[PDB]
């Protein structure tokens, strides 16, 4: 299974977290099983139904 | 106390935690699931036993 780069994911900066406009807070909750993301939304699926 | 929003919400706030240390987090997992009586293991032994008739008939 995929894993997460440290160096990228974990410092002063995350760059992980700066590219994906999130925080590492809200990083390690994920790439270590803790809370969910949703990868997609089907937007024409949800607007006629 | 216990009722009136003192203590339920405690309790989800408690559970919903970072729990940095990994064996914390699984242990905390782990504490999700009720354990079980010898009733309940024949009958989910039944259940099994079922499941995998069923499995053997689909073959």
């Amino acid at each position: 299974a995929p894993v997460t780069h440290i160096w990228y994911f974990k410092g002063v900066p995350s760059r992980l977290g700066y590219l994906l406009d999130l925080a590492p807070k809200d990083l390690e909750k994920i790439i270590y099983f803790a809370a969910y993301v949703i990868t997609s939304v089907d937007e024409e699926m949800r607007h006629n139904e | 106390e216990d009722e009136s929003e003192a203590l339920r919400q405690a309790r989800k706030d408690a559970e919903l935690t970072a729990s940095a240390d990994s064996v914390r987090a699984y242990l905390k997992q782990i504490g999700k699931v009720a354990l079980l009586n010898a009733e309940e293991e024949v009958e989910l032994a039944k259940r099994i036993e079922a499941g995998l008739y069923a499995t053997q008939l689909m073959t």
